[PDB]
RNA sequence: GAAGCUGAGGCCAGUUUGACUGGAGGUGUUCGCCAUCUCCCUCAGUAAAAACUAG
RNA sequence: GAAGCUGAGGCCAGUUUGACUGGAGGUGUUCGCCAUCUCCCUCAGUAAAAACUAG
DNA sequence: CAAGACCAATCTTTACACTTGAGTATTAAAGTTACCTATAGCGCCAAGTGCGCAGTTTTT
DNA sequence: CAAGACCAATCTTTACACTTGAGTATTAAAGTTACCTATAGCGCCAAGTGCGCAGTTTTT
């Protein structure tokens, strides 16, 4: 590595801030300016001091301490191994041992300089830089040379992107010049002066003679080393000139240092500041795999050997980003060699940062991996679902309308394994988060043996959450009582109503509200029922039918180019009244094009949909005895489970609910035959009948917080969960921006 | 926002219901009467305790609660403060090359009540609570103070084993924290503190930290508000030093990063104690000789049942102090983990001691069912 | 060991039968001979640096 | 006045004709009981805050 | 008696050595440095113009 | 025993009073402040869901 640690106290927004474990690739990302730009000015400041330059001190966090301190921790392992060895005598490895390792290796005896040596040790240099309450500045290490040495084994470049410059590369210069080590020193100027003219003169001296004219014309300055350096270079090279030329600019610096860097034993830290800035996001992800390219065609391991090959350590490069594309690329062309910094604020407004794991074991994940499941990386709240209807009903636009607060939440559905290896907690971020999942998966209801049984994932729940059976007493004892409570939840037999359609005495409400409960603290929240079983309950019924009259009236067309004749053609044909089934069937049909029809055709077609929706009404509270009924099958059509959570399907395996089975065919093929295509989960039918819901009671209701309240009446579960989503939203905002 | 406490503030969240009688009928708030405080004695230490009935505790509890966490502090105060801890406070000193260690002689007894009213008046709005015969700041300093009967000549006295004690401890001294921590600072040392323990380290190679000139600079200092350094527990080493058993070490010059573990007198006790486990030797001798936790005769709940409660108890008492070591250390681990500057061969021996007392608390809790 | 400091003597006054201590007063004060107002002789021996020669 | 500090007693060992002091050793050391390796009983009385419940 | 705090330069800036990619006991050459100075009132000598080398206060 | 160094805020920024250009004994109104919060595990009560108020180490 090159930098173990940077620790902040007491200094801009830091309170106290430690960042160590850096990989190869640092991405820095989270909400704008509320501690990268300070990071940034931390980082500039320390290495502008290292260097003696004058520079203003930076500003303390709060004003009841005296001090803020900066330390920097370098690895100096490979130095050390560089410079102990007997073959480099060189003048720069003595200066290098004298200056960073001795004072500390003189200390020691004989035994723990050899235990030293032998062991698989790592070294580290610490230099603690302190802030003083009247702008002083006092180092941990008294001796200049060794800050400057340090500045030189490790140095500092800075890459901004908004304001780069695509005319000016003297950074270029000023970099390559000093990355490879040429000595110079020993050609001398008078001795290159008199050779290079020599040369290059067409006639020996001609050049000569006339650049004696301009020297004896100009007054000049001695040349720098540097200046030296710079002008050997890019006369060698053939060539000296060079949003996609920001790009271009960027590209070249980062293969000139990893392409450089490989013979050398300084390791530069590079800092670019919003690398994709005016980029197309293509470009951006190019950039990102042209890094990786040049990153690994110069990378040796057990495999990849050969001339060309180093094993030389990497430069460490941060880059702070605001676009899914370039995090995306990195995580997936780095694998384990990237980290993912987020940036958040304390209660008492101070900076806080965070690791985020973003290295998965599973290669499926990470081939998969795209742009939506990058993008989860800077929500501000998660709301981890199951399935495509839950996106489907969260992500309503005229349900997020009256909820501003629950817009601020992205809503992601996520399978067990994407859950496992996705999920903040097993990232320890802080990014909240909740995982809304059914009470199904942790316990399947056997109406046979009129039995529940124990799912894997409620075992694996009760072994995360029995902590204390290792551990000492406290408060915990209730917890203790709920999780006795679930384990006779297996013995406990519970008998049917309806061959298995309805509980007699129990209510599952409130073992779900039990498991909420217990386990609110693992952010798992689970919903009594389904989604389309949480939209279809009792308040909500009139709505429904109303959609369905509405799907009905206004949605439906007539399946004929010539509507006069063939309305009374089937107006004569059918009865209205005893054959109104196959009327309307022949008659109507659903369609998208609503083409104009005739005011007798028109008013034929009205007086028919009236009676069929009678009809309807009749035979819907005829057919069922009890609201309940309807409800339950209503949920089985759309592919719901009842309160002993079967679907349909699984009853018609099973082979139980025979009637009821064959009542909700009845009235598929019969009544209900229009809004079969509608049936599907995936067929849209959330966001129709939510969009026609919330319409309606608009119209119903003209005030905003009464619109609120009637909408929670009408899906309490729903509206709950939104509201506990939002309040939390609420409580992590003053967390953060309170 | 500096936080402000008026009269609305007094009287509906601090008072609510314990001081209603007094803000309705305008009388005077009294001070806390010798019947409402208890007096045990610790070896030469002497501690004052409220009882909880008196409404006095549950001011006290909820003044800790909502107005003296709110005050700023000094970031060398390690503790009695969110997120402080022993270990924090040793920490800072890895980095430094000679130790000294210094005490306060009577931290608490010594705090002049006249400091604590100047420190809280600017946090405490200037108004009367009753009338115009007692201020709401000197109703709130009933609450906090008390005169020792004992020793009536100091009059008003913060004691040890209140509920609101130590926070004002660290409100008061937040003056000499900062102004210690600028001469220290100034001096190129590290300074921290721990209620009254002073830890100051010097990373570079000097004698300042031994010479006189740095005890008789502190004890100016903490001259200005009136406290003394203890003599006797003055400390000054070199690279190393073994405070109540932790022990840092840090023998390198030039930026070196010392190590922190603990020494075998912290560990005698715990390895004792599963060595003794492992001997078979009954849970009663384990408690009483090495743990001195014992169940006194008096202090039987129910009469129904003696010989089952007493080793149902032992066996409590067991699976706790288990807990609690284990705790401990892993405490130790995490602030390793965190900071990485833990000893590593101390770091396996802790793990090897970690592994052994689980599989002891399992072999309890397994023994436990037979 | 804390040095305090001064060149060696020859009258006269004050303390001493026989030798040692000072040679304008007032006023105030941090009591320092410190500040401000007014009005003893002899003989040695005396290195260096620096400022200053009103305006 | 510099407090040094500890709860009150009942055997046994060391110093005392009759009462007071300790109840693994080795090694090193800043000599601190400080660090590291190996292997006495009883009875009182026990306030508060803070961290920590491996991974 | 006894001690933490024991100037700021000294020429400066850059920098791998060994056999071409990894390496377990102690600074430096080199380009520029990069340009400096004899002797100020008094004495010797040509002999009154020109050249060579008896204060105060404060520390004390 | 004995002492120099005795936090940082506390709302903040601007600013004449008296009779219109010079003047010989001691801060402040005002616009914005400018927005805050009860009650987190345990107990009471409806009676098992929902609402109101027996550890370790360190200081000691």
């Amino acid at each position: 590595m090159t930098i173990e640690s940077i620790r902040v106290k007491n200094l801009l927004s830091f309170d106290d801030v430690i960042l160590r474990d850096f990989r190869d690739i640092n991405c820095i990302i989270g909400r704008n300016n509320v501690g990268k730009s300070n990071l940034l000015k931390v980082i500039r400041y320390f290495y502008a001091k290292l260097e003696n330059k004058k520079v203003i001190p930076l500003d303390f966090h709060t004003n009841y301490n005296a001090v803020g301190e900066i330390t920097f921790t370098f690895d100096t392992t490979r130095i050390k191994k560089i410079v102990t060895s007997r073959k480099n005598n060189g003048r720069f490895h003595k200066h290098i041992y004298n200056t960073l390792f001795k004072s500390s290796s003189v200390k020691l005896n004989f035994e723990e300089l050899i235990a030293r040596k032998n062991s698989t040790n790592k070294s580290f240099f610490s230099l603690t830089l302190t802030i003083c309450k009247d702008d002083s500045v006092m180092w941990s290490v008294d001796d200049p040379k060794v800050r400057s040495l340090l500045a030189t084994l490790y140095p500092f470049l800075y890459i901004e992107t908004r304001h780069i410059d695509l005319y000016d590369w003297n950074p270029i210069w000023k970099l390559i010049s000093n990355l490879n080590s040429f000595n110079f020193d020993d050609v001398d100027h008078d001795e290159l002066v008199n050779f290079l003219d020599e040369k290059i003169s067409s006639r020996k001296g001609d050049y000569k003679k006339y650049i004696d004219r301009v020297v004896s014309v100009i007054d000049t300055k001695p040349y720098t080393y540097k200046e030296k350096v710079i002008n050997y270079i890019k006369v060698a090279i053939k060539g000296d000139s060079f949003g996609t030329n920001s790009n271009k600019f960027l590209e070249t610096l980062l293969h000139l240092l990893i392409t450089l860097t490989r013979t050398e034993f300084i390791s530069p830290i590079v800092y670019i500041d919003e690398p994709e800035v005016g980029l197309h996001p293509k470009l951006a992800e190019s950039f990102v795999s042209n890094l990786n390219k040049i990153y690994s065609k110069f990378k040796k391991t057990s495999e990849l050997s050969g001339p060309g090959r180093y094993k030389t350590p990497y430069p460490n490069i941060f880059y702070s980003t605001h676009s899914p594309s370039i995090l995306k690329q990195t995580i997936k062309l780095f694998g384990k060699d990237q980290q993912v910094l987020h940036f958040s604020k304390k209660k008492d407004g101070s900076t806080r940062v965070n690791k985020i794991n973003s290295t998965y074991s599973d290669e499926r994940f990470l081939n998969i991996f795209s742009d939506n499941e990058a993008r989860l990386f800077f929500s501000e709240y998660i709301v981890f679902v199951e399935g495509a209807t839950e996106l489907e009903l969260f992500r309503n636009l005229s349900l997020l309308n009256l909820y501003p607060a629950f817009s601020l939440a992205d809503i992601y559905d996520a399978n067990e394994v994407i859950l496992a290896n996705i999920n903040p907690g097993y990232s320890k971020a802080s990014i909240p988060f909740v995982i809304i999942k059914d009470i199904d998966t942790l316990i399947d209801y056997s109406i046979k043996t009129e039995k529940f049984s124990l799912r894997p994932l409620f075992e694996k729940m009760i072994k995360e959450l029995t902590k204390e059976f290792d551990y000492y007493d406290t408060g915990f004892g209730r917890v203790r009582k709920e999780i006795d409570l679930f384990s006779d939840i297996q013995s406990s037999t519970k008998k049917h109503m309806d061959s298995g359609l309805f509980f007699k005495r129990f209510s599952l409400h409130n073992l779900s509200s039990r498991i909420n409960k217990v386990s609110r603290k693992l952010n798992r929240y689970f919903m009594t029922t389904t989604i389309e079983g949480a939209l279809i309950n009792e308040q909500s019924l009139p709505y429904f039918f109303n959609w369905i009259g509405d799907v009905i009236l206004t949605q439906m067309t007539i399946n004929n180019p010539n509507p006069d004749k063939f309305i009374e053609a089937m107006r004569r044909r059918y009865n209205i009244k005893s054959q109104v089934v196959p009327l309307f069937k022949s008659v109507f049909c659903i369609g998208l094009n609503h083409p104009v029809y005739s005011s007798a055709v028109d008013k034929q077609a009205l007086r028919i949909k009236l009676s069929f929706l009678n009809y309807l009404k009749r035979k819907v509270y005829s057919d069922f005895n009890n609201e309940k009924e309807i409800v339950l099958a209503l949920r089985l059509a759309f592919g719901g489970k009842t309160e002993t959570q079967y679907t349909l399907d699984k009853l018609r395996k099973d082979g139980e609910a025979e009637l009821f089975r064959e009542k909700i065919k009845n009235y598929k093929n019969n009544e209900l035959f229009f809004l079969e295509p509608q049936m599907t989960k995936t067929s849209g039918w959330v966001t129709t009948f939510l969009n026609y819901t919330i319409e309606k009671i608009t119209s119903e209701e003209s005030d905003d917080d009464r619109i609120r309240q009637k909408l929670s009446f009408i899906f309490p579960e729903i509206i709950s969960i939104i509201e506990q989503a939002s309040s939390s939203i609420e409580a992590e905002e003053s967390s953060l921006t309170g | 926002k500096m936080i402000l406490v008026d009269k609305v503030f007094y009287e509906k969240i601090l008072s609510v219901e314990s001081f209603k009688e007094n803000i309705i009928t305008q009388s005077a708030i009294p001070k806390i009467s010798n019947k409402e405080v208890r007096l045990i004695s610790s070896g030469s230490k002497i501690f004052y305790a409220i009882n909880n009935t008196s409404p006095h505790s549950h001011v006290q509890l909820r003044l800790n609660r909502f107005f003296l966490s709110h005050i700023p502090l000094n970031s060398a105060a390690k503790a009695f403060v969110r997120g402080g801890s022993y270990l924090k406070y040793l920490e800072p000193h890895i980095y430094g090359s000679s130790y000294c260690r210094l005490d306060i002689s009577s931290f608490f007894n010594n705090i002049s009540f006249d400091d604590v009213k100047q420190s809280l008046s600017p946090y405490i709005k200037d108004e009367y609570l009753i009338g115009t015969e007692q201020k709401l700041i000197d109703a709130i300093l009933n609450s906090v103070g008390y005169e020792s009967p004992i020793r009536k000549d100091k009059g008003m006295i913060i004691p040890m084993g209140f509920r609101t004690s130590p926070a004002i401890s660290n409100i008061v001294f937040r003056k000499m924290d900062l102004l210690i921590q600028d001469f220290c600072a100034k001096k190129g040392v590290i300074y921290s503190r721990y209620a009254d323990d002073m830890l100051f380290s010097n990373p570079r190679e000097s004698k300042l930290l031994m010479s006189d000139y740095f005890i008789d600079e502190i004890s100016s200092l903490l001259s200005i508000m009136g406290f003394n350094i203890n003599q006797s527990k003055y400390i000054s080493r070199e690279k190393e030093i073994s405070i109540n058993g932790y022990v840092i070490e840090n023998k390198g010059g030039n930026g070196s990063i010392g190590t922190i573990r603990l020494s075998k007198s912290k560990l005698n006790t715990v390895l004792k104690v599963t060595h003794a486990l492992a001997q078979n030797i009954p849970y009663k001798n384990i408690c009483n000789k090495y743990i001195k936790v014992r169940l006194k005769e008096k202090n039987i709940k129910y009469e129904s049942k003696k010989d089952e409660f007493e080793k149902k108890y032992y066996r409590d008492q067991l699976i706790n102090y288990l807990g609690g070591y284990r705790s401990y250390l892993i405490s130790l681990v995490k602030f390793h983990s965190e900071y990485k500057c833990v000893n590593s061969d101390f770091i396996i021996q802790i793990n090897g001691i970690l592994n052994d007392i689980q599989n002891h608390i399992q072999k309890i809790k397994k023994n436990r069912r037979l």
